[PDB]
This record gives C-alpha cells, sequence and structure tokens, in this order.
C-alpha cells in the first residue's frame, strides 16, 4: 500500500498505518 | 515536500518514515 501515487486521504492514511502510535506531521504546503 | 515525493510521484517506506515523529 506503500509503493504507489498516494494523494489526500489516502497519503493520510497511509502514515497513519506506518508511524502508528509515534504519529506524523501533515504539511501539503512544504 | 510530502505530496511532490509520494503524490506527484511514487512514494517509499523510506519517505513516509521521514514524516512519522
Amino acid at each position: 500500500f506503500v509503493n504507489q501515487h498516494l494523494c489526500g486521504s489516502h497519503l493520510v492514511e497511509a502514515l497513519y498505518l506506518v508511524c502508528g502510535e509515534r504519529g506524523f506531521f501533515y504539511t501539503p504546503k512544504a | 515536500g510530502i505530496v511532490e515525493q509520494c503524490c506527484t510521484s511514487i512514494c517509499s517506506l523510506y519517505q513516509l518514515e521521514n514524516y512519522c515523529n
């Protein structure tokens, strides 16, 4: 589920699954 | 940024983890 084009909610979902309890930061404008 | 690396181009676990806390 990680090696493809991930945009919007699809990208946010991947970060959620991968980072787990560590959490993550989502910055579209960077 | 993350959109350029994962949305506009193909993502990777290596890059995704760069955004975990």
